[PDB]
């Protein structure tokens, strides 16, 4: 008869949520300005800030039997969807921005991270704020994707269904699409520079795997309203997350904001090790008594940093240090994530912490504090002892943002709301194991004559034609079918971008038309590329492409890989299939094959037990080509095709593919590498490669060793521009350049399966990787550098991919050491933490020179010892040595002052020459040799460096090591700038 | 089958690799524990022609054999099942977290007397077993020893084993070069010397205790017959600096099992009974004469003013010794390896041309430029 005590004790949530979020709603637009002093709407404070509106309207769901608890859950329901959709329209109103974004993923083109709250218009500018925030996007279409599934119908229109699909594309090339992120602010030094943050792949991993397969009409809605999206995007974001996590970008070691992607509303890591592994590091690194810092040397409202100046100088960073404000915010995050954890005790700890830091205002209610801040009087106390002093409350009071998930904690914690009703499309169980997938195998011949040669080795194949009506396409053409989904010419969106597919893409069956479709995986293609024309090569690709098949297959059905046996992977005679293909296609029949279970089969046998995607797109240019498919020498050849000028491309004629057509058949792979050159085949995947290789805390540099003219990867650069720096930085050597991008495949496909070999390297440069591996190819089979030159173009793809395995694993086929000296300085190869140990030395110096380039100990200060700007300062001043050989001499005479360092109790106080110590070592090791028998010819100088080039092959350690004479002469040059030393701890 | 294979268990990740055999984790899905499988292709992608393909088999199917016929023993590893398929054979066994004891040796350079004594303790043991029941290996390199976390050794790769007949000597070469015994070479040179027995595991387990507590292998120089050479007339040297530092009682027991002459060797049994593996076991009554006490008594007085006497001698690390002579001295030299082995760590891997002490140059260039 009366309203159940849940009710009751919901007004005063209702309270709780009028009286801080509610009333603040803007009549006309539903949005949510961010406090009095910034009338501005946030798109991801806005729809954090209802999620609290969202919950209660849940909660008060629960028990609608009256028109008064059904009148105020319909008034949350709907002040829910009047924020979405208002910040609709917001989005809505810069479509232009949203179209110029999917092709060029630039900062420009971004939707504008704050609105007009009262007309949903721009407030600032393109370049008036830091505006591409692919966190705040992707917590709008997560959010919409799990608000439509709690039964709240935000879209109205299908041409909404078509901007929201358009904003998947948005939001799809988050893992390779540098932003600002969840800070507005992009690296830690606040400079405008944008970079690849954790919360920004996270949160579109979400966001995609929310909306994948999501009708935005709810239950009464059609093919037509259905979000479509790709898992190729969505497990690119795992292979981010797995290799940035526990950090949440290069330039941060850790980010509070990773509780937004580990746990809620996220949960975009599978993998329970490292959800708990960041959690921690968050725990110990950036929670203290008064909340938890956004990322360490913060400084966002430190008194130690001007409020005038939008950007900080690289020197204010050290300031920060120990004093940051403390954000309370993250702490709901943790109450938060025990009540889907399950954690009853972690609910205990943070609300107790939470509430001792809540600031009661107006009749009693809590405030959430956006932070707590250090009075200047008692800055330089932190400094000392870390996480005491008292803090005050400062910033926005309250938090909307962290205000609305203390509530939405509350609730769930008090038994208002369950987790599955907060999160409706159960991402709460990502973590959860997942069993690795049986892939079905359907081996196809292209031709008759082809199935005889496979049949004659026992191999069951339908041809192409047998599997008809189902038909089999290349890769690309699937590509050019989801360029037609989303196109809506009145909002002028042109669908989804060309992207290169995957085998999670295109292992799929696909129904368009009611004709199922069949796309064959685009390692085989060869019109792009020419790591297709290398047979041995597709044993290799596929055999990685299993693996990842395998362990990432998260789809209904089992994933169907058609593979099509090519003329090219015959033999040169023709009458016999290549042994490395020949024993892959055995191998399948086996059962397993690349670490994963292969049931190979006839196309036919899988239509049943696929994934059987209905493309509904093409259900009535790409349209008009399905519409009919579904109804002397050769090397004196180029210098007759590159003499006819630069590549004119038009027809000046009295076509190089169709040259291009029989290198392949020769397997020529200089002259092949020369064509794709002069053609300019370019792959498709670089700008994932590159980015894989990124994410693991790397910086990529392609081009010649000077500086100038090699540039650095530092930042996750979109599929045009890193192909253009590519090309500029091929300096007009065409065979360099598709060198450059072919070893970036292999980089990145030892860093995927083998991230052993890039421990020792922190920077991956590409172009002395060519002339390291030219080098060895040079020693061996002996010959003259160009020779090698014309070598390098020469090697199979595999022979290629494993020289370079070659050259990183530190496998041997002037000197021994001499070639292990050139192969270790060359490629810059130094120990793990070797970087982390000139930081303690530099603490007990002034500073290292180099060739009289000084590397100061104010750098100490200035970036923290596993900053990598650090170990750019550190490499900077040893590339100041141009030979390989002598700068791993500067490495390891670096190392026997670390290891004297730590015996001796006093400091040098002054400059170190890390090059002299080698001269007199170099010295010193001559007088030995020369009094133990060393005749002057086997002691010969080195004639740029001035070492002897026995030196340069003497062994590290031994009695007459080089490690000996160098923890010698690291000795006399402490003599004359320490006139008395302590040596201890032995 | 493949599916006999994935209803017991799941392999997660890639632990190693090799020429065409592949270590693999799994999960058995019935007890949920952590067991190690390798997996041998047998085509071995094309290369293997049907010789090669049908002989590995033969060879896998006899390695099956020998683990089938030791089991329960504490050192080496359960081949639980094997599993055998027209292009792969897998075989399932215990899981080492840790790797080879090369990589541990790349680790520490310099093998700490305690910790080798239990490590070969284990392997004797593990040589009587072999021996007992007439097994010889001729593969008994570190890296074909596996270590847990507790670093117990789990002797692996009995690839290379086979079955004497009771008073059978083999004759085929099967080892990798340095860890070969002198009659391994000889009977490799000539006809005459009808073959070589069990006591051929005895020289490479000596090798080992060069290897580990020196970092460097017995005989090594870089290009190939000259190390044999070193092998047949046997030239070792416990050399200084680094070999003096070390208590006498190793020397003699490094001597027995790298002694040239075969029948002369220290076999397994009476070489558990050498000084250095004599176990202090607390309920002896060990009775003696009263010299014997006397002897005792002086022997507990001298033991401590040893122990004082030893200790004043140890000179502190100083400016001036690291001028002179760093390696003489053991703390420096035990650093100067530890930083060799953490920059070029990677230099050293399986073979000839990689072996670790190629990163130790303990004789003047001239010596070596001799010839
Ligand atoms: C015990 C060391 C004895 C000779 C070598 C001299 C040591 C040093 C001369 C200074 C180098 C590093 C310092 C880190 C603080």
């Amino acid at each position: 008869r009366s309203r159940s005590n849940s009710g009751v004790r919901l007004d005063g949530y209702a309270r709780l949520v009028q009286q801080t979020i509610l009333c603040h709603q803007n009549p006309v637009t539903g949005l949510l300005p961010a406090s009095y002093d910034q009338k501005d709407a946030w798109v991801r404070d806005n729809v954090y800030s209802i999620l609290a509106v969202w919950g209660l309207g849940l909660a008060y769901r629960k028990n609608a039997d009256r028109d008064e608890d059904k009148a105020k859950a319909y008034e949350l329901e709907q002040s829910v969807v009047k924020l979405m959709r208002g910040l609709l329209h917001c989005m809505i109103r810069q479509v232009d921005k949203v179209e110029s974004f999917k092709y060029s993923q630039s900062t420009k083109d971004s939707l504008h991270a704050k609105y007009n709250t009262k007309t949903c218009a721009t407030v600032v500018g393109d370049d008036q704020w830091g505006h591409l925030q692919l966190d705040a996007t992707s917590v709008y279409l997560l959010f919409l994707a799990q608000m439509t599934a709690s039964g709240l119908h935000i879209i109205h229109s299908l041409d909404e269904v078509n901007f929201i699909q358009n904003l998947v594309f948005y939001i799809e090339a988050a893992y390779k699409t540098a932003d600002f992120g969840i800070w507005e602010r992009g690296d830690k030094t606040n400079q405008g520079i944008s970079e690849l943050n954790a919360s920004s792949v996270g949160m579109a991993k979400a966001a995609l795997e929310a909306l994948d397969e999501l009708d935005l009409f709810g239950v009464k809605g059609g093919p037509q309203s259905v979000i479509h999206v790709l898992a190729d995007e969505v497990q690119h974001c795992q292979s981010i997350l797995n290799s940035l996590l526990p950090r949440a970008s290069t330039s941060k070691e850790v980010d509070a904001s990773l509780l937004s992607v580990v746990s809620f509303p996220a949960f975009a890591v599978e993998d329970s090790q490292l959800v708990e592994l960041t959690k921690q590091e968050i725990i110990t690194k950036l929670q203290g008594r008064y909340g938890c810092c956004r990322f360490l040397r913060d400084g966002y409202k430190t008194p130690k940093e001007d409020p005038n100046r939008l950007y900080y100088e690289p020197a204010e960073l050290k300031l920060f240090e120990n004093i940051e404000c403390e954000w309370p915010l993250f702490w709901t995050y943790f109450i938060l994530d025990g009540v889907f954890s399950g954690n009853a005790e972690q609910v205990q700890e943070y609300k107790e912490a939470l509430e001792a830091v809540l600031i009661k205002g107006k009749n009693g209610v809590p405030l959430l504090p956006e932070l707590y801040s250090v009075p200047p009087d008692r800055v330089d106390e932190e400094y000392q002892n870390p996480h005491t002093v008292d803090r005050v409350p400062m910033g926005k009071l309250p938090h909307m943002w962290g205000q609305s998930l203390y509530i939405l904690g509350s609730l769930m914690a008090e038994g208002f709301l369950a987790p599955g009703e907060i999160d409706p499309l159960n991402r709460r169980f990502s973590t959860v194991p997942k069993p690795d997938v049986v892939v079905q195998v359907s081996i196809l011949a292209e031709t008759e004559e082809i199935k005889t040669i496979l049949k004659d080795k026992g191999i069951y194949v339908e041809t192409i034609a047998e599997v008809y009506p189902i038909r089999v396409q290349p890769a690309r053409i699937l590509s050019h079918i989801y360029s037609s989904l989303g196109c809506n010419n009145r909002m002028k969106l042109s669908g989804r971008p060309y992207r290169h597919m995957g085998v999670l893409g295109t292992s799929k069956l696909y129904d368009i038309r009611k004709t199922i479709f069949t796309f064959t995986p685009q390692f085989i293609d060869q019109q792009q590329f020419y790591l297709a024309l290398d047979n041995k090569m597709i044993v290799e690709m596929l055999r990685t492409d299993l693996s990842y098949l395998c362990s990432r297959w998260r789809m209904t059905g089992q994933p169907t890989i058609t593979f099509p046996i090519s003329h090219s992977m015959l033999d040169e005679d023709g009458t016999s299939l290549n042994s490395s293909i020949l024993a892959a296609l055995r191998k399948m029949q086996d059962g397993y094959f690349g670490g994963a279970r292969v049931q190979t089969g006839k196309l036919s046998e899988f239509l049943t037990t696929s994934c059987c995607t209905h493309l509904s797109f093409m259900d009535p240019e790409v349209a008009r080509y399905l519409d009919h498919l579904l109804a002397e020498q050769a090397d004196i050849l180029y210098m007759l095709y590159t003499m006819k000028g630069p590549d004119w491309n038009t027809e000046l004629y009295n076509l190089l593919t169709e040259l291009y057509g029989k290198v392949g058949e020769i397997r020529h792979w200089g002259l092949i590498r020369y064509i794709s050159g002069i053609l300019r085949k370019k792959v498709e995947a670089l700008d994932e490669a590159c980015t894989d290789l990124l994410s693991h805390q790397k910086h990529l540099t392609v081009g010649l060793p000077p500086e100038p003219r090699e540039k650095t990867i530092s930042a996750p650069l979109p599929y045009e521009a890193l192909t253009q720096l590519i090309d500029e930085a091929s300096e007009g050597d065409m065979s360099i350049s598709i060198l450059t991008q072919e070893i970036m495949v292999y980089l990145a496909m030892y860093m995927r399966t083998q991230p052993g070999l890039f421990a020792e390297m922190f920077r991956l440069r590409i172009g002395l990787i060519i002339q390291v591996m030219a080098t060895e190819l040079a020693h061996s089979l002996r010959c003259s550098a160009e020779e090698a030159t014309e070598g390098l173009m020469n090697l199979s793809p595999s022979a290629m991919k494993n020289l370079l395995h070659h050259i990183l694993s530190g496998k041997e086929f002037q000197g021994q050491w001499q070639r292990r000296r050139r192969l270790d300085g060359a490629l810059n190869r130094v120990p793990v933490g070797f970087y982390q140990k000139v930081w303690k030395v530099l603490q007990k110096c002034h500073g290292l020179s180099v060739e009289g380039f000084v590397l100061p100990s104010s750098t100490t200060r200035e970036m923290t010892p596993g900053e990598i700007k650090f170990s750019v300062h550190v490499e900077s001043v040893l590339n100041r040595v141009p030979q390989p050989e002598y700068r791993q001499l500067l490495v390891e005479a670096i190392l026997v002052l670390t290891m004297l360092a730590d015996i001796e109790i006093h400091s040098i106080g002054s400059i170190i020459a890390v090059e002299k110590i080698v001269h007199i070592a170099n010295d010193l090791f001559l007088q030995e040799q020369k009094t133990l028998g060393a005749d002057d010819t086997m002691l010969a100088k080195d004639p740029a460096s001035g070492i002897c080039t026995l030196l340069y092959d003497s062994a590290p350690s031994g009695r007459f090591g080089t490690m000996t004479y160098l923890s010698k002469a690291a000795a006399t040059y402490v003599q004359e700038f320490l006139p008395h030393s302590i040596c201890a701890m032995q | 089958s493949a599916q006999d294979f994935y209803e017991n268990y799941e392999p997660k990740e890639i632990l190693g690799r090799g020429v065409s055999s592949v270590v693999r984790r799994c999960i058995h899905k019935p007890t949920s524990q952590e067991y190690a499988v390798k997996v041998i292709d047998v085509t071995g992608g094309g290369s293997f022609s049907p010789e090669e393909v049908r002989e590995l088999r033969e060879a896998t199917l006899k390695e099956v054999d020998i683990l089938r016929k030791v089991s329960g023993h504490p050192n080496i590893i359960q081949l639980k099942d094997t599993y055998e398929t027209n292009t792969f054979f897998f075989l399932v066994f215990d899981l080492m977290k840790r790797g080879e004891l090369f990589d541990y040796l790349t680790e520490k350079v310099t093998l700490s007397e305690k910790e080798t004594r239990k490590i070969m303790r284990a392997l004797l043991e593990v040589i009587c077993t072999l021996h007992k029941l007439n097994i010889v290996h001729r593969d008994l390199k570190p890296e074909n020893i596996l270590l847990d976390d507790n670093m117990n050794i789990k002797l692996t790769d009995f690839g290379f084993s086979c079955q004497l007949e009771p008073g059978e000597r083999l004759r085929e070469v099967c080892g990798t070069p340095s860890y070969l015994a002198p009659e391994i070479i000889e009977c490799s040179m000539n006809e005459d010397h009808p073959g070589y027995g069990k006591e051929v595991d005895m020289w490479s387990t000596g090798v080992i205790m060069y290897t580990l507590l020196a970092g460097s292998p017995p005989f090594w120089h870089r290009k190939q017959m000259l190390m044999l050479r070193m092998i047949m007339s046997g030239n070792y040297q416990f050399g200084s600096p680094e070999w003096d530092d070390y208590s006498d009682t190793v020397k003699d027991l490094v001597s027995r099992f790298l002694v040239v002459q075969p029948q002369n060797r220290y076999t397994a049994e009476e070489a558990l009974a050498h000084p250095f593996f004599q176990q202090y076991l607390v309920e002896e009554v060990r009775h003696f004469s009263p010299r014997g006490k006397f002897k005792v008594i002086a022997l507990t007085v001298l033991a401590s003013v040893r122990i004082y006497y030893q200790y004043r001698r140890v000179k502190p690390v100083t400016r001036e010794i690291v001028i002179r002579d760093p390696y003489a001295l053991r703390p420096l030299r035990r650093l100067i390896d530890a930083y060799a082995f953490r920059i070029y760590g990677h230099w050293v891997k399986k073979g000839q041309q990689q072996n670790r002490a190629a990163l130790f140059e303990n004789t003047p260039k001239a010596v070596l430029l001799s010839l």
